């Protein structure tokens, strides 16, 4: 067993992190105080769930997690909230004032004054790891910390841990819930810097989460707790394989190998179904056919885009609940004739499939109903470059007038780093188009 | 069409199904980057304090 | 009030559309790069599809089906028919064609069936023995297609002249397939040249290569009431029975084939689009499909009517305001 | 605790400052003696943005009161909440400034400034995490105008990296009859253009019209004007004083509102408008809140929004209402009048909703626009300035304090540049 360390950066990473660790605990039967009756190795072990938890002589299972916000408001909630015994203080790291939705202030100005203390607290976790495999980094693109500190920490982690893997869970900026008009700036900036230090990035457009919450959960104006519970499920699906017995995606290097043939095109599209309101008065349960088909509907993706107008390089079906292979292939058979699922010549048309018999765990009281089977698809499609195009277009509109640029320059960043980052994204968009050029 | 690598636990199953075959900076350079920046800024601020003293 | 932007300034068709829409007091035109539109009359090239359907508060509708270029490019149309079960060699209405590259093409598979009264066609170039044809495509550098030339066309009288037929098909967001009831034959001024064709004007009936060499029709446009009245008197039939039934079956088959790849049923933006379909009626009254045009122009006589139908079928149906010129091809 | 140091200088500055303090004190549940008596944990969460605490669990406005003459101080000490202010925080002289900017900036106020700065630096050395400063003052007089901006130049030199914020009351011949006010405003605007991060332009032209026209108040008093001015100040500071996501500190606010450093002059707006003492009979609907607060008749600077384009915009709603309907209504505004928001700042309108309504309303909306239409404000003052200055009229009241004409030519130039600068981005 090889341990995985989570790193929650910024308000979004921290609040998403909190929801994941609550979902995680429910799933492995760990109580709000790290106690886990079902573990019979008191004091430790090397079970599959020890990749995400380490063990205390007195019986505590404590996340291999580190939270870091540049101000105290949010992590204070964790220090005081319901799961406060689960983390020990050394891993909740908070600063004085924040990065004011300014990438340059999180990377250059305030970052420098905290990078070392954070790397310290991280190495403390590596030291109690028999065979550490890599990092799971949770952050937003749009704030100052989540973009600019996160890109600084990444570059340090690559220097300090070359052998290790790093996956991202990245919250893509959406007007319906954004709190800054500079978010496209911070998003290009931190994607450019981080591209070469992240092995696999799971982008979640707050826009997509928001509509799923309105359309399928009947939530008038979804809040961050709605958004984050849904994100906790998608994320739990993608990490189920590292915390449970299985033979698919059993270590971070396999997300690389299964999903990412090209290092820069490391942004696989997640798709999840079924999302059912727990308020629905009885629900006609969905079939393997029905849930697997759902996976090719844009309205179920973590990023709106049209994978018909691009090619595939990889595709994973992660099932949870009551599923047997015959059904899955029966299902894949039908849709293969109904849908437009063209791969890139230099790749085979196939699906890797993972089934975990234990159905999706529902947060008691939450908005999600408890379904007898569920599925997350991880497809590396080129249609996800739609999301790059529209974010790059917003950057261009503002940048051609230098609007707000003076805030980043005022922190010591040179105007030129803007065009460098955007030039990268222009290359990245060309890469994407080359791969999917055919029809 | 072809089911490969089938593996079964008591938690679930794993397998592949293929329908058709085919056909870095250093802690050194990082400091020069950051310091140059806090440089570019401390100078801008001092340009400001100098104008304010005029 | 609805808003719309105009991003293809050389569209006679959508100049009239925006003219009508404005002429209603319920539509405003925006700066082309203002994101807060309801209707994009989009560009012809690299229309930014991925930017549509992400403006909250806005239902957005655009006048092109992404992916519809597979049906409207000559290299692609051929590949679409051949490599698609719903059409395939199941096809009796498309001339024999092959794609070819000026040195996954068919220049070798083309010679194969060539061993057999062989006349073919390529800015175009027709011939009877290959070599010269294959040589021509090797001259230029863009992919080229070589379909059998239709040796025995149906010839209008008086004149003994060749014609093609243009039908405009509108497809709305629901994927209704609408056939404007008025069509046009683009005739020829000079009589068809049985022996010897490498001259053109009298074979190629394109309006341009004929307002440059031309008598019986104004502008060389024969509309349907006259072509029907002619068919009755010379062939004892109707346009309906003889031609239109095959046209509808060709339009309906083509667009349903690609409907899974370009439908916008559950998409975050909607599409409609106007197609120009071009047909060839041969000696035996068998219709053949030539090209599909993704940005048709109209005929001057008919702009008024087709352009109000577009507004009513395709735009007012999605943004309603404060006895039909079309034939819905029921699939 | 991200604290804010409040400075109020001059008659106007001290009178709208004292009225800001009694209004937010209510909102937070502090009585004139500094004791909390509220019915909500929401009232105390961010209390330390504007207050200090002492033994007895009393709250003291983090506020400094400055005038070159001794009234007003007396007026404020003997006002409703007069007794809450730390007494050592009253800093005042005796001479006065005679509505003379040079007296405030250079001569009289020079003598007094350091005593103001020691209370400022005292209050600052006592802060966990200082956001910056907020000053209230007028531009038409001598003390708030000339000494107000002197203090901004000093404070910025001591705190070059904190945020400087002002509520700057602009003069209008509809309300006052001192001929030199256009001089004191143009010398002040030059200063504000160079040394503040955010300035709310409270225009006495717009406050007068709202009171006379809209509110039917045919003999308006300053208390009437200041009623509108404290509703606005309360409004535009909600996001700093309660919990929330949008614009919750001054730097956050500046990064959202200020796309270019000199264009930091804001049009406040508010709805519903109301006379002091106006019995309020029915709430507004969320759609009435919205169309109204973007209405020109509700702006606190006298400028026509439809004569410009909005660069950035912040909207604040207060009271129990539906997020869904606010969001739908804010979206319709931008979609129905979309040419009024520059297309090259995507999504330039940010919205917050606070549950706690202001005093006496069940529902209000506060608007903060950074519109190029505010050039109309600077053109009005520049035209009044030019008419006198082209004959150097009244200059001796200033040259006799030591000033030189050239300093006038420079203010006039830097403000004409500010106008031409707004015009640039209004065409673009
Ligand atoms: C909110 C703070 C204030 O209270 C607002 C004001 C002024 N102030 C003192 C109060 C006062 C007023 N009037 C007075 C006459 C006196 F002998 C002594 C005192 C006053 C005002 C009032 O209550 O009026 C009934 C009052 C005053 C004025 C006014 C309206 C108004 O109220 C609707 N105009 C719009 C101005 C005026 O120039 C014009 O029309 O052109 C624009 C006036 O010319 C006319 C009408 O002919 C007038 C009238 C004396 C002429 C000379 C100097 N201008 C300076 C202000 C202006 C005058 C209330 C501050
Ligand atoms: N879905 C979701 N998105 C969030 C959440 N919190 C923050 N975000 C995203 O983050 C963006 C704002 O920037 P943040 O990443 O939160 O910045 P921060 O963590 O507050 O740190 P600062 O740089 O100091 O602002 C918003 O536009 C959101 O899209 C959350 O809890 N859930
Ligand atoms: N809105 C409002 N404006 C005021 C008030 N008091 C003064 N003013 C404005 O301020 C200008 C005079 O400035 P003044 O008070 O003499 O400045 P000071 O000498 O520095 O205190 C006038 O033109 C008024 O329009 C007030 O209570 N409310
Ligand atoms: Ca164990
Ligand atoms: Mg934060």
């Amino acid at each position: 067993m090889r341990e995985c360390i989570s790193i929650h950066v910024g308000q979004a990473g921290v609040q998403i992190g909190n929801a994941c660790w609550e979902l995680y605990c429910l799933e492995h039967g760990i109580q709000p105080d790290g106690q886990m009756p079902s573990d019979k190795t008191i004091g430790g072990g090397d079970d599959s769930f020890n990749t995400f938890f380490s063990e205390t002589g007195a019986g505590k299972h404590v996340p291999r997690a580190v939270f870091v916000d540049l101000e105290p408001t949010v992590i204070d909630e964790v220090r005081t909230g319901t799961y406060r015994q689960l983390f020990h203080p050394e891993q909740l790291i908070t600063g004085k004032e924040d990065a004011a939705n300014n990438y340059a202030r999180g990377h250059y100005t305030i970052g420098k004054e905290i990078i070392d203390l954070v790397l310290d607290r991280i190495r403390k976790l590596a030291d109690q790891c028999t065979g550490l495999q890599g990092f799971l980094v949770f952050h937003s693109f749009g704030g100052g910390t989540g973009s600019g500190f996160t890109s600084l920490l990444m570059e340090r982690l690559s220097v300090d841990y070359g052998k290790k893997s790093k996956l991202e869970f990245s919250i893509y900026p959406a007007p319906q819930v954004s709190t800054a008009v500079v978010e496209p700036y911070n998003s290009i900036l931190t994607t450019h810097t981080t591209l070469e230090h992240s092995d696999c990035a799971f982008m979640v457009d707050n826009e997509a989460i928001y509509d799923i919450c309105r359309r399928n959960l009947d939530i008038e104006r979804p809040t961050y707790t709605n958004l984050n519970r849904l994100i906790s499920q998608i994320v739990s699906s993608i990490t189920a394989s590292l915390r449970f017995d299985g033979a698919l995606n059993v270590d971070l290097t396999e997300f690389q190998t299964n999903l990412v043939p090209y290092p820069r095109i490391h942004f696989p599209l997640a798709t999840y179904a079924p999302v059912i309101s727990a308020e629905k008065a009885y629900h006609e349960q969905l079939s393997v056919a029905e849930i697997t088909n759902a996976c090719f509907e844009p309205a179920n993706q973590m990023v709106k885009c049209d994978p018909r107008h691009g090619k595939y390089m990889a595709c994973c079906l992660l099932y949870r609940g009551d599923v047997v292979p015959k059904d899955v292939n029966a299902a894949i058979a039908t849709i293969k004739t109904k849908r437009s699922i063209q791969f890139v010549d230099w790749c085979p048309t196939g699906f890797k499939v993972g089934i975990n018999y234990q159905p999706p765990t529902v947060v008691p009281g939450g908005d999600l109903a408890k379904v007898q089977r569920a599925v997350c698809m991880l497809s590396n499609t080129t249609a996800i470059a739609e999301a790059w195009a529209r974010l790059d277009h917003k950057f261009d509109l503002m940048y051609a007038k230098r609007a707000f640029v003076h805030w980043y320059v005022g922190e010591g960043m040179e105007e030129g780093e803007f065009s460098e980052a955007r030039e990268d994204m222009a290359a990245l968009e060309k890469d994407y188009e080359e791969v999917g050029v055919d029809s | 069409m072809e089911v490969i690598e089938l593996n079964k636990c008591t938690s679930g199953q794993s397998f592949e199904v293929i329908l058709k075959p085919p056909s870095d900076p250093s802690l050194e350079e990082i400091q020069k980057k950051l310091e140059a920046a806090e440089e570019r800024r401390k100078y801008q601020e001092a340009e400001l304090l100098k104008h304010l003293a005029e | 009030m609805y808003t719309f932007v105009v991003r293809d300034e050389n569209s006679s068709v959508y100049a009239e559309v925006s003219r009508l829409l404005l002429a209603t007091g319920q539509w405003k035109r925006l700066r082309k790069d203002n994101p807060r539109f309801n209707l994009m009359l989009g560009e012809r090239n690299r229309l930014p599809f991925g930017r549509l359907g992400h403006e909250p508060g806005l239902v957005q509708l655009v006048n092109y089906y992404r992916g519809a270029d597979k049906l409207c490019r000559k290299a692609s149309l051929v590949k679409l028919i051949k490599t698609s079960p719903e059409l395939s060699e199941s096809c009796t209405w498309f001339p024999e064609s092959y794609v070819i590259y000026p040195t996954t093409d068919e220049r070798e598979v083309f010679l194969a069936a060539y061993n057999r009264g062989n006349v073919w066609i390529a800015g175009i170039l027709i011939s009877s023995e290959a070599s010269e044809l294959l040589d021509f495509i090797d001259e230029q550098g863009q992919v080229h297609v070589i379909q059998k030339y239709l040796e025995k066309p149906l010839l209008l009288e008086p004149g003994h002249r060749k014609f093609d037929i243009r039908s405009w098909v509108l497809v709305d967001h629901l994927y209704n397939i609408y056939l404007y009831r008025e069509g046009v034959l683009r005739t020829s001024s000079e009589p068809y040249n049985s022996a010897n064709f490498q001259d053109k004007t009298c074979h190629l009936t394109n309006h341009c290569i004929q307002k440059e060499y031309s008598r019986y029709e104004e502008g060389n446009e024969m509309f349907f009431e006259e072509f029907n009245q002619y068919l009755m008197d010379a062939l004892n039939t109707t346009l309906e029975n003889s031609i239109l039934l095959q046209i509808k079956h060709i339009i309906r088959s083509c667009l349903m084939c690609i409907e899974p790849a370009i439908s916008t049923k559950h998409l975050h933006y909607q599409s409609f689009q106007l197609f120009g379909f071009d047909f060839m009626v041969d000696e035996e009254l068998k219709v053949w499909l030539i090209e599909v045009n993704g940005a048709p122009a109209c005929a001057q006589k008919l702009y008024a009517e087709l352009c109000q139908g577009i507004v009513d079928v395709a735009i007012s149906s999605v943004f309603p305001l404060a006895t039909s010129i079309f034939i819905k091809l029921h699939h | 605790m991200r604290e804010i140091v409040h400075i109020q200088a001059g008659q106007c500055g001290n009178q709208i400052g004292a009225k800001f303090w009694e209004v937010i004190s209510d909102e937070h549940g502090i009585d004139p003696t500094g004791s909390y008596h509220g019915d909500s944990d929401l009232q105390l969460e961010r209390i330390n943005v504007y207050y200090n605490e002492a033994t007895g669990n009393k709250y003291v406005p983090r506020a400094i009161l400055v005038d070159l003459e001794p009234g007003t101080m007396d007026s404020v000490r003997s006002g409703p909440f007069g007794q809450i202010f730390r007494p050592d925080n009253f800093v005042f002289g005796q001479s006065g400034a005679g509505n003379n900017w040079a007296k405030g900036h250079y001569t009289e106020g020079a003598e007094l400034v350091d005593s103001v700065l020691d209370v400022v630096r005292k209050e600052s050395e006592s802060c966990d995490c200082l956001q910056g400063f907020q000053l209230t003052h007028s531009l038409g007089g001598g003390t708030g105008s000339g000494m107000g901006t002197l203090l901004i130049s000093k404070i910025r030199e001591e705190y070059p990296d904190r945020i400087m914020n002002t509520f700057s009351v602009m003069p209008s011949p509809k309300v006052s009859d001192t001929v030199v006010e256009p001089y004191n405003a143009t010398l002040s605007v030059h200063q504000l253009v160079e040394n503040t991060d955010e300035t709310y332009c409270i225009d006495n032209e717009a406050l007068y019209d709202i009171c006379f026209r809209t509110l039917k108040l045919t003999t308006p008093t300053y208390g009437d004007l200041n009623h509108l001015v404290s509703a606005t100040m309360s409004g535009v500071t909600t996001c700093l004083r309660f919990p929330g996501q949008l614009n919750a500190d001054l730097r956050k606010l500046a990064v959202n509102m200020v796309p270019f450093p000199r264009l930091h002059f804001f049009m406040p707006g508010f709805a519903p408008l109301t006379s002091r003492g106006s019995q309020q009979y029915r709430a507004l609907t969320v759609p009435e809140l919205t169309q109204q607060m973007f209405d020109s008749k509700n702006m606190m600077a006298a400028c026509d929004p439809r004569h410009g384009r909005y660069l950035t915009v912040a909207a604040i709603f207060r009271g129990r209402m539906s997020m869904k309907e606010v969001d739908e209504q804010m979206l319709n505004v931008q979609n129905k009048n979309s040419s009024y928001f520059v297309e090259w700042i995507p999504n330039n309108v940010k919205t917050a909703v606070c549950d706690i309504p202001p005093r006496g309303l069940k529902m209000s909306a506060t608007f903060i626009g950074n519109s190029t239409a505010i050039q109309e404000l600077f053109k009005r003052i520049s035209e009044q300035f030019t008419a006198m200055f082209r004959r150097k009229a009244f200059l001796h009241w200033y040259t006799g304090e030591g000033m030189d004409e050239m300093e006038f030519t420079e203010a006039e130039s830097n403000m004409n540049d500010l106008v031409s600068e707004y015009q640039q981005y209004q065409d673009a």
